[PDB]
């Protein structure tokens, strides 16, 4: 077994290894999502299309459970491990609890996860940030955001990836109670927030809407160029 | 001890790993390989390293290494780097033929090595596998498949792509030439050396320096076939006489 | 170039001297221990306004008389809280009485300073931890407020401040307490030393307060109760 | 000359050459006891001699002694740091050991020194250890192959012998008993230990005295390893 | 252990006035059978205390080199502290108790006796680690055929002497000879005194007269 | 940088962190031993720091078995484990074989377990010199001494501390193979007084410890009366 | 320069700095003071103040009963030690059923605080504790250090600047086996009052006080009982 | 406790320097020439002692993995002889499991498999020994290298050691595909005749030959008769 201490202590109280997995992440793709009022939105935007892609498996959109799913920015290949054994954690859940699992339950073993290997021997601390959304059992919408670090906070809107910090003051004066209002409207504050860190022009992004009844459908990208074209 | 840890798994400044960076640039100077997703069939096309006259032939094939009746490969990097991945896909996709008794899904054999090739990328200390291989195959769900893995653990599909070395100018040509589901198989034989020419610094190909290998569906069964010399050098020689009548 | 057990030249073991450092990086947090009670009163640093002030838990329940105030980074201190809820339960397992304030903190203290590289355990923490929190409840010895610092030395304070601001803040805390100050006069001594440290305006949203009776169990202030005290001062 | 990059100077690994960087250094480390041993096989016997100081009035000269005592019929001498050297001896007397037990018979003198160069292998490919300081020569009488001399190294090569030097004059009585190669067997009987001796006697022009060296043999008619008293070697050392 | 093999016949044991005493006669038995009448059941562990044992005598030569090779141990260091009969009685006790647990008991039944701080020190172990301190022992058929003679005169007479609890463990030992065929004629007898344990040479119990 | 590590050989072939071990040992008061044909004789020059150090702090003198002694010179810390290993070493034996341990075979598990830490970079070598010395009646009187690279010879005599060589001068004009472990022992303080330094150590303690015949095999710690016979001879001859 | 960042590797002086570095941190810690007259033994200990609100500290550890130590280093490494002792102690009274002698537990601490020193990627205790016992032989004050070697001592004195104290103590050593148990404390109060600053004295709020003997066994007395110890000074 | 990280890591140019610079230590040792006939295989090597002390009867630079199967070495001593120990006993566990002789092809992927663990797995150095492996197999004869880094390549002919490169090129010239195994011997003599620079006799090299009759290395008397042509 590899015993070594990656992260380690520096002056000021700064975390290398830390601070540097969270530079990964604004190096990735733009993930931006909202929490409406019974509808909450996810979506990403694709670097480059080139119409070479396999459109299904480069979802960086994925879904934890039937009630929850994420949405990350990062190192790919960093995401597939957090995704993968994430859905083992709702499977397990369901076996003891017998109920769906809530929403800050997978956000906090995800955190817990993402700080475990920030303070274990040997192993790296994780590249990317997770943006989840669900429903609780009641019906309230959730949306959370953890980072390399593992601290978790929820969020009315937030943003990830390259160009975060220009989407997100973006989201911090248009968020209201009128654009929350409507499911259609709902999904048109992520693009109009999208539309700003994409360069490239037109719809390149991909997003998808989790409600409650009939659970999430991603739209495909004819029914995206429709809210596109509303916009315009 | 500290010192002498070259420190493999750690980030850089920028956000980066090193050992991951590394190990892409390595596939640049590696052997040439492309594939094309067409409708009734994928193919393999990879440019042989050692063309040495006193090289004889072992198995069937050189940097293909089939790993399953439904399935194969084509493997781009360190020789012996491939080897050990080709063995665990060997290995994980059998599992499932012996856990479920069904084919394994392209989508889902990949998925498994790039948690291997990435487990070496985040715990462990060790040096991250450097050969980028690709895939091909059939499944029950959406049929023929092409996949490109990386070193860094992730992968996705392609209809067409290539890996090896000058692969920026040869996916820049599959991005014209290429058509998405108006492309065949005999259409996709000879978009494949088509590319091979311009991204090979040879005068022409003599059909030792490449090695293609098709796989298509007859009677309900998958088939992996190498084409021979003999048929090699007929698409050679289609395209080299069809670029005479070009200009 | 070095690894994460070693001594300065004055001996300060560099990794904790450097995880004091990484307090002074987080929210202040500070907590009065009277006769009455003991309370609880910490910073959420809100980072932007679409940030759920609901979900930033600086003070948690460790056990029904126990509570915690918590600060610098917020998750590291996640997993000593953890222990420390396992550790009231195991002892209200076996002994099947209320676990006192003092063991609390010196079990939870205990995984403080204990770390390594070398075949410590099949898995082991890379680096100590970072974090200072402010334990608080009442015992059989009456109310207890106490203080777990990354060197793993637990202090028996009265009233104690920490974070950024916790230079400056103890200084106040010295001239306005006395031995025989209530309850109600700690919560409210407790939010003006937070209004001088504090950078944004000081409202029911960003801070978050909660305290502890010998009668009571542990309760947190809501956002109806957090409007009374900060209307008196 | 040699190239030197990264931590060949540390590690064993690869030198931009390829020569071992940090390997080379433990056939240094033989000549810091500043001692020289020579080994020569006759016909039916085989002979070892290497020399005996005594650096302080104060020690006791039957402790001190480089000769060891692997099984009965083989014997040994070392050449090296001597915590190094008993290190060694107590692996081939363990090595040896589990042969009978495991195959049988006796071990001979060609496989006691193959599994002593594949340990001190291991330490040349690992880096968490250093290869040995010494070098260990074993001899002994096979039953096909007779007398055999073979020496292992600190990288693993224990290639055989038809006579072993070692030592900080091994250079100097190699090169001077090689012209002894001349007629076959160079004499080759009972009295090849006066070969090892007169060898050993040219190069440090010492003259020794009789308790000034040990020697010890194996031979057809004895195949069990004897020490020789230093009144059995005064009894060669006056006829030279 | 399983099953016993080489098995000891009782032990005997009083406290008296300066010291403890106690006798084992010198026999082996395997399958009602006298095979090795030379071995020596009663051992001296150090100055303090005195050992002796009935069962297995396998078992007891591993507490020979277990239990001996400790006084060595803390003696080496030499600070001034020595085991106490009852702590040499504990360890023992500790000893035999964590056999049972992982069932693998030792058949030694055991009796310890010593004299330190001016106290006379006398204990009963067993194999399943039943432990306790009274002034007169007996072991394996000894309860039956001696111990009765052994409270009956402790009885009238709680301190006895030197000379008299001698002839106490002389006279109960020979009705040992008579009733039971795992004793033996010739036997050891060791006294600890202020002058440390001495373990005499054999006795013959040949004095015994048999009218028929 | 030949000499970070252990497992790290010099370019002239020298392993300076077992090298930079036995330095320590020089920075150790002195400690001999003599052997002699009725047994081997052992001293220790003990030095006391401050005043408030009570009389037989830090025993320099260890019994890894009874009719075997150890005295150290080196670091007092790997002192007392190389003599709890040692004491391990003499307690396998007996348990396995059933007699006492022979001081060749003893020295000889203890010089392995010293050299087995120099060969690696994960331990480091042990910084303190040891001497052994017994008495048997088949085997006579032995000494053996172990330095920090694990090598042991044999020793009529020897001299481990600050000064190596005033020592030895002392001891080889010394004679020892005609003399008894009586006359040894007021010999032994001679040697350590006239080695001491009234210079930069003033306070210091003379550790004694014989083993021999009249022991029957056993090594045990002066008594007051005849080292108090032994300081007052020495002193006589000191001048 | 760079032979301080590990422990295993050897100075060109055959010197550890590892090892003197865990020396260091004992000596900038507080001064604990102890002493044994033929009867009891006392440690008598000055309480750190971190902060003016802050009950001190607690310095002194129950071990066994008739077993007590007083901590100088680094507090959550000397618990750490310390449940080894409470072990060790306990374990005798299970298996022997009988107190531990007081030079015996000294011994293995020796061997397991060295343990560290000699392997890689772990480091020295970097606690010292003054060790006061009651053995069959007496009153014990054994020593112990970062480095593993232990010293027998009759009074004693660690701690920062505990070198004005061990000039006290090596002053008057010659009467301390003649005190009785009230005149026994009060040398080593006027001891430790020599390790504090002209503006600062022996209150009883930051002074606790140690005493182990023959009928009495291991006790600590609080602010309330140091009282009557304090009234002559 | 031996080191958890790997010493061979990926330069800043995209190459392995630790298995680039055992390429260096192949190419100082000994010239070992292989040549894959039609009913047979040969592996001729060139045995040189420093002095006339040395047992060439001893050791055995071409040593048999199994009765069909041998292999020879350019490169280190001792890295070979681990290295073809573990080749004997991965022969046999075959061997255990399908009652069958190996395949020198899977025996070649095994061995390469093994040299490859060590170039990624911590606390060990690469190989600084290439193989040049033969054996007869379902009639048909097998010449194989394996590198350091733990590639294999099918040969018909080839070379390493001292002056491979000009080595090499003698080969391609000479070589047929027609040729047998008596032809073959000699044209593998006469490469390790290319750099010599001295009188070679029968115990300046060591020659074997594997045929359907098995594996096995030619004794010094063979060795003779084949140097008089």
């Amino acid at each position: 077994s590899y015993d070594r201490a990656i992260t380690v202590f520096s002056p000021d109280g700064h975390l290398f290894q830390v601070e540097y997995a969270q530079e990964a992440v604004k190096k990735g793709s733009t993930a931006v999502g909202v929490r409406g009022r019974d509808i909450v939105v996810l979506g990403v935007e694709k670097k480059s299309v080139a119409k070479l892609q396999d459109e299904r498996t480069v979802r960086k959109i994925c879904a934890l459970d039937d009630n929850v799913c994420m949405a990350f920015a990062g190192l790919t290949a960093d995401a597939r491990i957090v995704i993968n054994r994430a859905r083992v954690e709702c499977q397990s859940h369901r076996l003891t609890v017998e109920d769906p699992v809530t929403v800050e339950y997978i956000t906090r073993y995800i955190a817990s996860l993402k700080q475990r290997y920030t303070q274990s021997n040997g192993r790296r601390p994780f590249g990317i940030s997770a943006l989840i959304v669900g429903f609780d059992f009641d019906g309230t919408p959730r949306l959370y955001q953890t980072d390399p670090s593992g601290t978790y906070h929820a969020w009315k809107a937030n943003a990830i990836g390259r160009g975060a910090k220009s989407v997100r003051e973006f989201l911090e004066k248009n968020y209201t109670d009128e654009a929350i209002e409507t499911d259609d409207l709902t999904i048109k504050l992520v693009i109009k927030a999208l539309l700003e860190v994409v360069q490239s022009g037109g719809k390149n992004i991909e997003l998808a809407v989790m409600r409650r009844d009939q659970s999430l459908k991603i739209l495909n990208p004819e029914e995206i160029e429709k809210y596109v074209a509303e916009i315009e | 001890s500290r010192r002498y840890d070259s420190r493999t798994t750690i980030f850089s400044p920028e956000g980066r790993l090193y050992q991951v960076e590394y190990a892409m640039e390595a596939i640049g100077h590696a052997g040439t390989c492309l594939g094309i997703l067409a409708n009734d069939g994928v193919l393999l096309a990879a440019e042989r390293r050692n063309i040495h006259k006193l090289l004889d032939e072992v198995f069937f094939s050189e940097k293909i290494y089939k790993l399953n009746e439904d399935m194969a490969c084509s493997v781009a990097g360190i020789t012996s780097d491939a080897n050990v991945l080709t063995n665990e896909l060997r290995l994980i996709a059998q599992r499932y033929l012996l856990q479920y008794q069904e084919p394994i899904p392209c989508e889902q054999l990949v998925t498994a090595l790039c948690d291997i090739k990435q487990a070496y990328t985040q715990f462990g200390g060790k040096r991250p596998f450097g050969v980028s291989l690709l895939y091909i195959g059939w499944d029950k769900h959406y049929g023929f498949q092409l996949y490109q893995s990386d070193p860094s653990g992730n992968y996705g599909g392609w209809k067409a792509t290539c890996i090896g070395n000058n692969s920026a100018a040869a996916v820049s040509m599959l991005k014209q030439d290429y058509k998405e589901g108006e492309m065949t198989l005999k259409s996709a034989l000879a978009l494949a050396i088509k590319v091979l020419n311009k991204t090979m610094d040879v005068s022409k190909l003599s059909a030792e320096k490449v090695e293609i290998a098709t796989l298509t569906r007859e009677n309900g069964k998958t088939v992996i076939r190498v084409l021979k010399q003999k048929e090699v050098e007929q698409l050679i020689k289609k395209h080299e006489e069809e670029e005479a009548k070009a200009e | 170039d070095r690894g994460v057990n070693t001594f300065s030249p004055e001996g300060r073991l560099f990794q904790v001297e450097y995880a004091i450092e990484a307090i002074k990086l987080g929210s202040t947090a500070i907590g009065i221990q009277t006769s009455e009670g003991v309370c609880l009163a910490v910073e959420k640093r809100i980072t932007s306004p679409l940030m759920e002030p609901s979900s930033i838990e600086k003070i948690v329940e460790i056990d029904a008389h126990i509570g915690c105030a918590m600060s610098g980074l917020i998750a590291d201190a996640k997993t000593l809280i953890d222990k420390a809820r396992v550790e009231t339960q195991n002892h209200w397992f076996t002994y099947n009485e209320t676990m006192t304030v003092e063991s609390v903190t010196q079990a939870v203290s205990n995984l403080a300073l204990q770390f390594g590289e070398e075949d410590a355990d099949p898995g082991a923490m890379s680096r100590p931890f970072g974090v200072a929190l402010l334990f608080g409840g009442v015992d059989e010895k009456g109310p207890q407020l106490f203080h777990m610092d990354p060197s793993g030395t637990f202090v028996q304070c009265d009233a104690r401040a920490i974070g950024s601001a916790s230079e400056g803040a103890q200084s106040s805390l010295q001239e306005v307490y006395h031995k025989s100050m209530t309850l109600k006069e700690a919560i409210k001594s407790s939010l003006i030393i937070l209004k001088q440290v504090m950078e944004e305006k000081l409202n029911a949203t960003n801070i978050e307060l909660a305290t502890v009776q010998p009668g009571q169990n542990f309760h947190m202030f809501t956002k109806e109760e957090l409007e009374e005290v900060i209307k008196d001062i | 000359r040699g190239s030197s990059a990264g931590f060949d100077r540390h590690i064993t690994i690869f030198s931009p050459e390829g020569r071992l960087y940090q390997v080379e250094y433990a056939f240094k480390a033989i000549n810091q006891g500043g001692l020289t041993s020579v080994a020569v096989r006759g016909k039916d016997c085989a002979v070892i001699v290497t020399q005996k100081k005594v650096p302080d009035k104060l020690l006791d000269s039957s402790t001190v002694t480089h000769l060891f005592k692997i099984t009965e019929n083989i014997g040994c001498v070392m050449t090296g740091m001597t915590a190094d050297s008993r290190s060694q001896v107590q692996r081939a007397r363990y090595e040896a050991a589990n042969w009978k037990y495991k195959y049988g018979y006796e071990i001979p003198v060609d496989m006691l020194c193959k599994r002593i160069a594949d340990i001190s292998q291991v330490y040349t490919q690992n880096a968490e250890m250093r290869p040995l300081g010494c070098c260990m020569i074993l001899i002994g009488i096979d039953e096909e192959q007779g007398p055999q001399v073979y020496k292992c190294d600190p990288a693993g090569y224990y290639c055989g012998f038809k006579a072993t030097a070692a030592g900080v004059k091994q250079t100097e009585s190699t090169s001077f008993l090689e012209k002894k190669v001349k007629k076959k067997f160079d004499w080759t009987f009972e009295q090849t230990v006066e070969t090892a001796i007169t060898c050993l006697s040219t190069v440090l022009s010492i003259d020794f005295k009789p308790s000034e060296i040990e020697v010890g043999v194996v031979t057809v008619e004895n195949p069990k390893f004897r020490i020789l008293t230093e009144a059995e070697i005064d009894a060669h050392l006056v006829a030279l | 252990t399983q099953n016993p093999m080489v098995t000891g016949t009782s032990v005997l044991g009083v406290k008296f006035e300066g010291g403890v005493v106690i006798a084992a006669d010198m026999l082996g038995s395997y399958g009602s059978l006298a095979r090795f009448r030379n071995i020596s059941r009663i051992m001296r562990v150090n100055n303090s205390t005195m050992l002796g044992a009935s069962g297995d005598y396998a078992d007891f030569q591993y507490l020979k080199q277990v239990l001996g090779q400790m006084v060595i141990d803390e003696e080496l260091l030499g600070d001034g502290h020595s085991y106490s009969p009852r702590a040499i009685h504990s360890w023992l006790t500790r000893a035999m108790y964590s056999r049972r647990s992982k069932m693998n008991p030792l058949w030694n039944t055991m009796v310890i006796g010593g004299y330190a701080d001016g106290e006379s020190f006398l204990g009963y172990v067993d194999m399943l680690g039943v432990a306790y301190e009274a002034p007169s022992l007996a072991t394996g058929y000894g309860a039956y055929l001696a111990q009765p003679l052994l409270r009956e005169v402790l009885e009238k007479q709680p301190v006895l002497s030197q000379t008299e609890a001698r002839d106490l463990v002389e006279r109960c030992m020979r009705v040992l000879y008579y009733r039971d065929a795992r004793s033996y004629n010739r036997f050891q007898i060791a006294t600890v005194t202020e002058k440390g344990v001495e373990i005499e040479g054999p006795l013959s119990t040949e004095t015994n007269w048999d009218i028929a | 940088g030949y000499d970070l590590s252990a497992s790290t050989f010099s370019p002239d072939g020298r392993v300076f962190q077992v090298e930079y071990a036995m330095k320590a040992v020089e920075n150790s008061s002195t400690a001999i031993g003599i052997r002699c044909k009725d047994g081997v004789v052992f001293g220790v020059e003990k030095l006391v720091l401050s005043k408030l150090y009570e009389e037989g702090s830090n025993k320099r003198l260890f019994n890894v078995d009874r009719h075997v002694g150890m005295a150290v010179a080196g670091l007092l810390a790997d002192a007392r484990s190389l003599a709890d290993i040692a004491r391990e070493e003499a307690s396998n034996f007996r348990s396995n074989f059933g007699y006492n341990i022979p001081l060749k075979h003893l020295a000889d598990r203890v010089a392995m377990y010293v050299h087995a830490y120099t060969l690696y970079s994960a331990v480091r070598p042990f910084g303190c010199s040891f001497m052994l010395g017994s008495y048997s009646v088949n085997d006579g009187a032995q000494l053996y001494m172990i330095d920090p690279s694990g090598v042991s010879y044999g020793y009529w005599g020897c001299a481990i501390g600050k000064a190596r060589q005033a020592a030895k001068t002392e001891i080889e004009k010394l004679q020892m193979k005609e003399m008894t472990c009586r006359d040894i022992v007021k010999e032994v303080a001679k040697i350590i007084y006239i080695v001491h330094d009234e210079v930069k150590d003033k306070a210091f303690e003379l550790e004694l410890s014989w083993v021999g015949e009249l022991t029957n095999g056993r090594h045990e710690i002066v008594p007051k009366d005849i080292r108090e016979e032994a300081e007052k001879y020495a002193k006589e001859s000191l001048k | 320069n760079q032979y301080d960042n590990d422990v295993t590797v050897w100075s060109p002086q055959g010197r550890i700095h590892q090892i003197e570095y865990a020396m260091e941190a004992v000596k900038q810690g507080s001064a604990t003071v102890g002493l044994k007259s033929k009867t009891h033994a006392v440690l008598v200990a000055l309480k750190r103040a971190q902060s003016e609100l802050a009950a001190h500290q607690k310095k002194i550890l129950h071990v066994d009963n008739h077993i007590g130590i007083s901590i100088a280093g680094l507090t959550a490494d000397a618990r750490l030690l310390c449940n080894f002792m409470r072990q060790e102690c306990l374990d005798s009274r299970f298996v022997f059923d009988r107190p531990l002698p007081v030079s015996r537990l000294v011994s293995l601490i020796g061997s397991k605080t060295q343990i560290p020193t000699q392997r890689y990627g772990r480091r020295p205790y970097g606690v010292g504790l003054l060790i006061a016992g009651y053995d069959d032989m007496g009153p014990h004050i054994f020593q112990t250090c970062p480095s593993a070697n232990y010293f027998d001592c009759r009074a004693m004195s660690i701690g920062a600047r505990s070198q004005s104290a061990r000039t006290y103590l090596e002053r008057h050593m010659s009467e301390f086996m003649e005190c009785n148990l009230n005149e026994l404390v009060k040398h080593g109060l006027r001891a430790l009052r020599e390790t504090l600053p002209a503006e600062q004295d022996l209150t009883t709020k930051n002074v606790s006080i140690g005493i182990v003997g023959k009928d009495l066994e291991f006790t600590i007395y609080d602010d309330d009982d140091v009282s009557p110890f304090l009234e002559g000074l | 406790r031996g080191y958890s990280f790997s010493l061979t890591t990926f330069s800043p140019s995209g190459k392995l320097v630790q298995i680039e610079y055992a390429l260096a230590a192949v190419a100082g040792g000994a010239p070992s020439v292989g040549i894959k006939a039609a009913n047979g295989v040969v592996l001729a090597t060139e045995k040189k002692q420093k002095s006339i002390l040395y047992d060439e009867r001893s050791v055995h630079k071409v040593e048999p993995i199994t009765k069909h199967i041998g292999l020879v070495y350019s490169g280190m001593g001792p890295d070979y002889r681990v290295l073809v120990h573990r080749a004997r006993k991965l022969a046999q566990q075959y061997y255990l499991v399908y009652q069958e002789p190996i395949p020198t092809a899977q025996l070649v992927q095994r061995v390469a498999s093994v040299m490859q663990e060590y170039t990624q797995s911590g606390g060990v150095r690469p190989f600084g020994v290439s193989l040049l492996i033969c054996g007869w197999n379902e009639g048909r004869p097998y010449l194989f290298q394996s590198d350091p880094s733990g590639a294999y390549f099918a040969w018909k002919a080839t070379a390493m050691g001292k002056n491979y490169v000009n080595g090499k090129t003698f080969l391609e010239k000479r070589y047929n595909e027609d040729l047998e195994l008596e032809d073959a011997i000699h044209t593998a003599i006469l490469t390790l005749k290319e750099s010599f620079e001295g009188q070679m006799t029968e115990d300046n090299i060591e020659v074997g030959i594997c045929n359907e009759a098995g594996f096995r290395r030619l004794t010094p008397t063979e060795v003779k008769d084949y140097l008089a042509a």
